[PDB]
């Protein structure tokens, strides 16, 4: 009965680090700066 | 912990209430890790816990009469008296319980932690000197008797009463309330009883006012002539142990409510209500012993012979001297074991055969003889005849209305029991008097004459104690006696 | 602000609960008017208290512990009430004349 | 003068507002409109509570009697919804007329209780805070009803939740008699 | 210094009764708190917007402004235009006053926040329990616009969030008693000075780690952070049956509850009006700071600032985690808070009761 | 507002405009609970006849019509 | 008597305000409404078709348990309000009777979570 405790636990630290690791790559996401274009500022060239 | 705090708080009189609580949380954890598969040792279990803690009272019954909790319970003989008959009343509705609840169909321990959360009530209220004390204990015994009702599941009888008497039992509750209310605000602000009625000599006619409000609520759960009218529809459609429990206990709890707190807050008024009882007694009797002949229902006739037989118990409430409520203590304790007799024939005549209507009881001389053997002997009992000790009883009863100077209640109440005992004889008439190829269906074709399934030899053996009992208590009760006087001369 | 108007208030939504106890064309109004007749004594309670009593109050503690008896009160009575519906297909409390004489 | 003034008007307000919402509970004939118009005489007691001394009782008030009984009665209220005529019946004019009678009678003699017997009014100020009396009352007056609470919520906890299973599963008795008793049915059969 | 004795000192000197003076002062900051709450209120929503515009690396609403930020007074400005729309139903009264039943408390709530010593309006005895009360009553307003909705599946779905919004009470009761337990007091103001003694070794985040991180997860519940209950069984739970202006007001009701929230979960557990070195010594080092108004004034702005901070701190980092954990189902979501936040809460509280009746030096005595 | 629960099992009907990524489909699914029971599926708001198209087409004048008959890659048909 | 408190002069000046500004906001879109109400064909929302099943739901019983359970636990958390507030000098007995009351509260927070109590399934 307590192994299936430890294993509860086990899932619980490893979604908390998976919550940190997508606030990590969330803060990384916020570095770059944005890709997107202008309009009628910032318009394509035509192939 | 401190000795000093421990020595103030005087927790030395909770004792059997604690250890009816630990069996309740022990048996609540037994349903609740193993289940269904367990119900061999869990009431076992709980009569052993009953029965430890009837038998600790014996050292509590030696002891100088000491207030607890700050002036907020009071332990004598009479509440340790009342708590014995609550849990012989208990231990019977279990014993009567074992098999009714497993042959209705739902958990037995769902049903025995309600009981004994009853009992634990009944044991709180057998002392309650608290008002908010009594509110509390009156509301959990209310609400106990409100959930045993609705046992049947989906059953229309039991749900179709229920809701009447939710219905009736709250507004006596709310009408009991709002005179609580009114007898706090009477008084300068107290709520301890001896610190009420010193204060209250004043004849005030909001005091009337409060007494009949609170009687009003009391009466309810006594069960008198003014509100009788929830218990005929009640009582039939609830489960025959539920009814059993709800039969004796709640209706001794009624009684010591009333004899302590009329006694503890109304020292001064007593002759206004003295007038009110004889008029609630003379007319309880005669509706009780008048309605009872003609109905056809067994369960009817029993729950209007209730009406009829609690109307007795207030003539001894009536009188002022010291021996009139030794008769009631006398006669509920040989009530107790009527009402268990009388219930567990019903209760063993309804599991053999199924209905319990009067005219089936055609055939039961050579079925089996112990039961309707076992009947006899209880409504024989339960009717006054002097081999038996309600005749004892009553003796003492009317000896005590003729000493004090009530006549006519003592008239009154032995022409209603000739008036009753022409239905209290008419079971009897039906059992051994029914000559063959004149009994009904259902009766010619009993296949267990003998029991050996499921824990039918409890309930076989409760019923031989209880016919062995109530054979003995006749003809021998010199201990009952000084056992009763020595708990009455307590009360002022 | 004297108690007499407030005793008298009290009252009123007693005799109210009493009314709404009686006819309330329904089952659930009748659950709703024991809630008032609860709480006119809630009312009478509060206003002893204030009136009445000095410093030791007491019914408040009253009153708090009517407001939790009612509220499982209310808790029992809609388990009760709840139970009807799955049973009967009615919910008129004058249909159930089945438990006669 | 003027805080009096404002006192006496916003009570009397209140004692409107309390009679005219008690009315419209018993008078409408809507479920919901009755169970708002109790919500509204929840809030305005709570402020009546708040106007004269209690902050921790209205508190609790308003807590238990908006958020839980009121939302619990509204579950039950749209939980039972279903149409249907109701029928006249022969009788229930007598019977208004005599429930009226009866609230008259109770009416003028809880008046009369009230205007004959005096009272004994204080001539002390009330104490600034409201909880640290009552908690200290908690377990020196009052320590047994405090636990009797807890036994009798858990009684009727465990009443509501045998009340409220659904019992899907299905498993016939062994047979002791001769009429079979369906499961979860009484053995007592009408005729 | 003090601007009311010095405004009843004016009042007096040009004569009048102390009673109708003194009446009217009132309402001046009362509704000064309320428009600088729209004011914080038009804040969060163009935040909120452009944070989840940098975050999924784009430009959040432009063209509208210098860089779109009365573009949350447009929408406020814009949605009272459009025309009311009604279904066809019954009670037309009971589907207006439903979201007014709804929006009356939660903004009634703000009473209880401080900002300061003398910068807030009611700190009688028992803040908590107006807060507590008075949020518990919405989803009577909820079941009430969702019985006038006259919808099979969105009277599901106000059900349903009905159910989930009730369940996240206890909790949210449970970690507030929690600290109250410590701080012997209902009060904020003595919760506040409790934790503004000390510095950083005085903060209730450290004495209370796991109830903390219980009122977070009750409050981001509690406001509808992570669950989604605006897909809801058919398209969603309690809307696509009102118009612009009941849209409008559900919508600012939000925001201010979730202002709301982000101010109470700091000043209960972190603390506004605070810093981590304290002012004894500041003000021992400067000079004399008993009467001098100079630096008291830049201390009060100081704490303004701090609060502020904190709350915009709050406010960022639950839209940062709303689009950083993924959806859950409403279910789990009740499993989860009905089997973690109720028991651990329980010996949290248990364990604090032995804390404090252990070593009674550096808590609350 | 007529809204009476009873204890019939409810139709839910999904209507065919699914606005979050996918087309026009009336699901109609009957259920009692917290379960799925049945469920019908309901199209024909997006049927344009291909087939009537080609009966009077040559294979130059069939090229946009053909790769408009899936309209997530296309060159499949082409 | 006498009301001396410590102050209630603001609730009720900010429940005027608060409640005078709504039904004034309803009272404005209505004043600058671009024609009027009374729309002249009355539709409830459907996604995309006509109302073709039924209005009635199904029987539950998952809405009412969680309302029971949350009464049951607020009429627990309201008992344990004064208890919290008064441990400043009340001593250990009172800890020991509240740790009593918290296990029989525990208890049925087990027999609720063990049966079907409450299950969205
Ligand atoms: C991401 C989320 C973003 C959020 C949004 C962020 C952007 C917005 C940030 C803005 C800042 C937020 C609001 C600041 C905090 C709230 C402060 C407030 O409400 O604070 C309320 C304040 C009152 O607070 C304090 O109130 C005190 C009175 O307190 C008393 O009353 C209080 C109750 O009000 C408490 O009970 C307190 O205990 C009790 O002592 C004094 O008045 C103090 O001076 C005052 O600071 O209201 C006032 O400021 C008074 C109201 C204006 C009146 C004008 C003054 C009167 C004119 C005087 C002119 C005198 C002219 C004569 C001059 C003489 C010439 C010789
Ligand atoms: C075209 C339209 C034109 C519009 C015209 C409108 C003009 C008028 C509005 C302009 C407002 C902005 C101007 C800023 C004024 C700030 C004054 C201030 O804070 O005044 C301070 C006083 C201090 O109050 C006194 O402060 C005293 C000292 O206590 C202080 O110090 C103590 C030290 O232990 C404690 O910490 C205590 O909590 C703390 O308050 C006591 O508290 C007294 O009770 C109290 O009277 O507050 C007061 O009276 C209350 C003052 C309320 C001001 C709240 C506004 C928010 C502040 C602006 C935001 C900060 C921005 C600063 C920008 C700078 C950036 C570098
Ligand atoms: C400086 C302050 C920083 C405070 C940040 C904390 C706020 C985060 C709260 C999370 C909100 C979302 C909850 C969703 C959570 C979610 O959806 O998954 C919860 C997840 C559920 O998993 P399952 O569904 O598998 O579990 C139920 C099943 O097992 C049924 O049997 O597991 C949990 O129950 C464990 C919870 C741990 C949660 C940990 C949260 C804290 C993580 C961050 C710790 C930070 C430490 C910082 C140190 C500097
Ligand atoms: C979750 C399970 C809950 C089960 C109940 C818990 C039982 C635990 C404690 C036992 C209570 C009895 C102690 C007497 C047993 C006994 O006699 O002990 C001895 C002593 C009382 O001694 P006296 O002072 O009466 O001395 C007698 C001697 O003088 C004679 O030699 O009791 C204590 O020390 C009191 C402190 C116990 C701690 C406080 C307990 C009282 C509060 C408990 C709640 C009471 C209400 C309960 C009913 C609702
Ligand atoms: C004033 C009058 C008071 C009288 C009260 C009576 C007191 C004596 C009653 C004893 C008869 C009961 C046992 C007979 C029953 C008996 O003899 O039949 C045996 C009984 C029935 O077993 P079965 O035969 O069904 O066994 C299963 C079969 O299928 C296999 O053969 O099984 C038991 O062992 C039950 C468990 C009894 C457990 C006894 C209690 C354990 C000790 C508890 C310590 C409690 C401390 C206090 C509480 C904290
Ligand atoms: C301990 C303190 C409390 C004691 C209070 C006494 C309570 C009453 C006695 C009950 C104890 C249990 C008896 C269970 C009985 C038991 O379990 O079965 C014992 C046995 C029945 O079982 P067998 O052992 O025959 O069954 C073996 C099976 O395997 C066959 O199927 O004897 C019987 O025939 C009993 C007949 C009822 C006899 C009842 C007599 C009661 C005593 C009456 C004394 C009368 C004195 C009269 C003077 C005029
Ligand atoms: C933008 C403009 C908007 C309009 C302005 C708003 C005006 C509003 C206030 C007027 C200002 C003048 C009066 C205040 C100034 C004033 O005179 O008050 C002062 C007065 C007494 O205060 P103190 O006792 O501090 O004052 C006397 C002391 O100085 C010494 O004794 O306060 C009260 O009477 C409190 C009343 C609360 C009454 C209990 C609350 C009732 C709440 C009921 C909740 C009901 C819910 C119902 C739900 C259906
Ligand atoms: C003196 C003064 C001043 C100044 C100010 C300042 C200096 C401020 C600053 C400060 C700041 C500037 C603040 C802010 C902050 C914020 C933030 C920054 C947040 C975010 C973050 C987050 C939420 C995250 C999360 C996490 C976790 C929790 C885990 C791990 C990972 C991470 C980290 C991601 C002024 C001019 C105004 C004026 C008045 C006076
Ligand atoms: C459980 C069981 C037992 C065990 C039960 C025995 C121990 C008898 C239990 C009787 C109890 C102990 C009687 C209690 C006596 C009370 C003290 C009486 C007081 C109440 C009166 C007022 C009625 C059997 O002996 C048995 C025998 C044959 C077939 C099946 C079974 C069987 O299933």
């Amino acid at each position: 009965f307590l192994n299936q405790i430890t294993n509860y636990a086990k899932e619980a630290v490893q979604s908390a680090k998976y919550i940190g690791q997508g606030l990590s790559v969330t803060f990384d996401h916020m570095r770059r700066r944005p890709i997107t274009v202008q309009y009628p500022y910032e318009k394509l060239i035509p192939s | 912990d401190l000795v000093t705090l421990a020595g103030q708080l005087n927790a030395g009189t909770i004792l059997p209430e604690t250890i009816l609580i630990v069996t309740l949380l022990v048996v609540l954890l037994a349903d609740l890790i193993q289940g269904r598969q367990a119900d061999r040792w869990t009431p076992y279990f709980a009569i052993v816990g009953l029965g430890g803690a009837i038998a600790t009272m014996i050292p509590l019954w030696t002891q100088p009469a000491t207030i607890s909790f700050f002036g907020s319970f009071i332990s004598d003989h009479l509440s340790l008296f009342f708590r014995g008959l609550i849990a012989l009343s208990a231990l019977g509705t279990i014993l009567m319980s074992i098999r009714y609840v497993e042959q209705t169909g739902s958990s037995l321990g769902e049903f025995m932690t309600i009981l004994l959360t009853a009992t634990v009530g009944g044991m709180f209220i057998a002392g309650a000197q608290e008002l908010v004390f009594i509110f509390v204990a009156l509301e959990t015994l209310s609400i106990a008797s409100y959930l045993l009702t609705g046992y049947t599941k989906r059953d229309s009888r039991s749900n179709e009463a229920a809701l009447k008497y939710l219905l009736i039992g709250a507004a006596s509750s709310a009408i009991f309330l709002y005179g609580s209310s009114l007898l706090y605000g009477l008084s300068g602000g107290h709520t301890q009883l001896p610190a009420i009625a010193q204060a209250l000599s004043s004849e005030s006619l909001g005091l009337v006012v409060a007494l009949v409000f609170v009687i009003a609520g009391i009466s309810f759960k006594i069960s008198a002539v003014p509100f009788h009218q929830w218990t005929p529809d009640v009582y039939e459609g609830a489960p025959t142990p539920v009814v059993a429990f709800l039969s004796v206990g709640s209706k001794a709890a009624g009684f010591a409510l009333a004899i302590r707190f009329l006694t503890l807050a109304f020292p001064s008024v007593t002759d206004q209500w003295q007038l009110i009882f004889t008029v609630l007694a003379i007319l309880s009797m005669i509706l009780g012993n008048v309605v009872a002949l003609a109905q056809t229902s067994m369960k009817r006739m029993l729950a209007y012979s209730s009406i009829g037989q609690a109307g007795f118990v207030m003539i001894g409430f009536v009188v002022g001297t010291e021996a009139g409520y030794a008769s009631m203590l006398f006669y509920l304790l040989v009530y107790l074991f009527m009402n268990l007799g009388a219930f567990t024939c019903v209760i063993l005549f309804s599991l053999r055969t199924g209905t319990d209507q009067i005219s089936e009881y055609a055939g039961l001389y050579q079925k089996d003889p112990l039961l309707t053997l076992g009947l006899s002997l209880c409504l024989l009992s339960l009717g006054g005849i002097p081999p038996l000790a309600g005749f004892f009883g009553k003796i003492y009863l009317f000896w005590a209305g003729w000493q004090a100077g009530a006549y006519g209640l003592v008239l009154l109440g032995l022409l209603t029991s000739v008036i009753s005992i022409y239905y209290y004889i008419r079971v009897v008439k039906m059992m051994v008097v029914k000559e063959p190829q004149e009994m009904s269906e259902a009766v010619r074709n009993y296949p267990e004459v003998s029991w050996s399934s499921f824990g039918l030899r409890p309930l076989q053996v409760g019923l031989v104690m209880t016919v062995i009992a109530t054979s003995l208590a006749g003809i021998l009760a010199n201990p009952l006696f000084n056992l009763v006087n020595t708990a009455v001369w307590d009360v002022p | 602000m004297q108690l007499t108007y407030v005793l008298i208030l009290a009252a009123l939504l007693f005799c109210i609960g009493i009314y709404g106890l009686v006819t309330s064309r329904n089952a659930v109004r009748v659950l709703m008017s024991i809630e008032l007749l609860l709480n006119a004594v809630n009312l009478n309670l509060i206003g002893f208290a204030n009136y009445l009593d000095g410093q030791q109050i007491k019914g408040q503690v009253f009153a708090v512990f009517v407001i939790t008896v009612a509220a499982a009160e209310a808790a029992v009575g809609l388990a009760i009430i709840l139970a009807i519906y799955r049973n009967r297909d009615t919910v008129d409390m004058e249909k159930f004349n089945l438990l006669k004489w | 003068d003027l805080a009096t003034l404002t006192q006496t008007i916003t009570f009397f307000a209140l004692a409107a507002a309390v009679i005219i919402a008690a009315l419209g509970v018993v008078l409408l004939d809507n479920v919901v409109y009755s169970a708002f118009l109790l919500g509204g005489v929840f809030l305005s007691i709570a402020g009546l509570y708040i106007l004269m001394n209690a902050d921790f009782v209205s508190a609790a008030q308003i807590l238990i009697y908006v958020g839980a009984v009121n939302v619990l009665i509204l579950f039950a209220i749209m939980l039972v919804n279903k149409r249907e005529t109701y029928t006249p019946v022969p009788g229930r004019w007598l019977r208004q007329g005599g429930a009226a009678v009866v609230s008259l009678g109770v009416f003028a003699l809880l008046t009369k209780m009230i205007l004959q017997t005096p009272w004994q009014l204080s001539s002390v100020p009330p104490t600034p805070d409201s909880i640290t009396t009552i908690g200290q009352h908690f377990f020196s007056d009052f320590l047994l009803p405090f636990e009797l609470a807890s036994v009798l919520l858990l009684m009727a906890l465990i009443g509501a939740v045998v009340l409220a299973r659904r019992e899907l599963v299905l498993e016939p008795e062994p047979i002791l008699g001769e009429e079979v008793v369906p499961p979860l049915e009484l053995p007592e059969r009408p005729r | 210094i003090d601007l009311q004795g010095q405004f009843i000192s004016a009042l007096q000197s040009l004569g009048l009764s102390h009673d109708l003076a003194k009446l009217l002062w009132l309402p001046l900051p009362m509704l000064m708190m309320l428009i600088v709450a729209t004011v914080g209120v038009l804040v969060a929503v163009w935040l909120e917007r452009k944070i989840s515009a940098a975050v999924q690396q784009r430009i959040g609403p432009e063209y509208i402004g210098p860089l779109g930020i009365l573009a949350p007074l447009a929408d406020g400005l814009k949605l009272i235009f459009k025309e009311d729309v009604l279904p066809a139903n019954s009670d037309r009264w009971l589907f207006t006053l439903g979201p007014a039943v709804v929006v009356i408390p939660v903004f009634l709530s703000y009473i209880i926040v401080p900002f300061g010593q003398n910068l807030l309006i009611s700190n009688l005895a028992m803040g908590v329990f107006l807060w507590i009360a008075l949020s518990s009553i919405a989803p009577i307003g909820l079941l009430m616009a969702g019985y006038a909705s006259n919808n099979k599946y969105s009277l599901l779905g106000g059900l349903r969030a009905a159910a989930q919004s009730i369940s996240y009470e206890i909790p949210l009761a449970l970690a507030v008693l929690a600290v109250a337990m410590m701080s012997n007091g209902l009060g904020t103001v003595e919760i506040v000075e409790q934790q503004s003694q000390y510095g950083i070794l005085s903060w209730n985040v450290w004495r209370q780690p796991i109830g903390f991180l219980v009122f977070w997860i009750a409050a981001l519940a509690e406001c509808e952070r992570l669950p989604f209950d605006l897909e809801e069984e058919l398209v969603a739970g309690y809307q696509t049956e009102y118009a612009g202006m009941k849209f409008a007001l559900f919508y600012l009701g939000a925001y201010v509850n979730l202002v709301l929230s982000a101010l109470l979960v700091s000043v209960l557990y972190f603390g506004g009006w605070s810093f981590p070195i304290p002012l004894e010594t500041i003000a021992n080092l400067l000079g004399v700071s008993e009467t001098n108004p100079f630096l008291q004034i830049a201390f009060a702005v100081l704490g303004i600032t701090m609060t502020l901070i904190k709350a915009y701190f709050f406010v960022f980092l639950a839209i940062l985690l709303r689009w950083t954990v993924p959806r859950v189902r409403i279910d789990q979501l009740l499993d989860l808070g009905w089997k973690f936040l109720l028991p651990v809460g329980l010996v949290n509280l248990l364990l604090t009761a032995g804390l404090k009746l252990a070593f009674p030096v550096a808590f609350g005595g | 507002p007529k809204i009476e629960t009873r204890t019939e099992p409810m139709v839910i009907n999904m209507g065919p405009h699914h606005p979050s990524m996918h087309g026009v489909l009336r699901l109609m699914v009957t259920l009692d609970g917290e379960d799925v029971i049945d469920c019908e599926p309901v199209i024909g708001y997006l049927h344009r006849g291909m087939e009537k198209i080609a009966e009077n087409r040559t294979n130059i004048m069939f090229i946009p019509y053909v790769s408009r008959w899936d309209y997530a890659a296309g060159m499949f048909n082409e | 008597t006498v009301f001396v408190l410590s102050g209630y002069e603001y609730f009720l000046g900010f429940l005027i305000i608060c409640s005078l500004v709504p039904v004034l906001a309803l009272a404005a879109s209505a004043l600058l409404r671009p024609k009027s109400g009374r729309m002249i064909r009355l539709t409830t929302y459907e996604s995309g078709m006509e109302p073709i099943g039924g209005a009635w739901i199904q029987f539950n019983v998952r809405y009412y348990m969680f309302a029971l359970v949350f009464v049951i636990f607020d009429v627990e958390t309201v008992f344990l309000y004064p208890w919290a507030v008064a441990f400043h000098q009340l001593g250990l007995l009172a800890f020991i009777e509240a740790l009593i009351f918290i296990a029989i509260l525990v208890v049925a927070l087990v027999y609720a979570w063990r049966k079907r109590a409450l299950e969205w399934s």
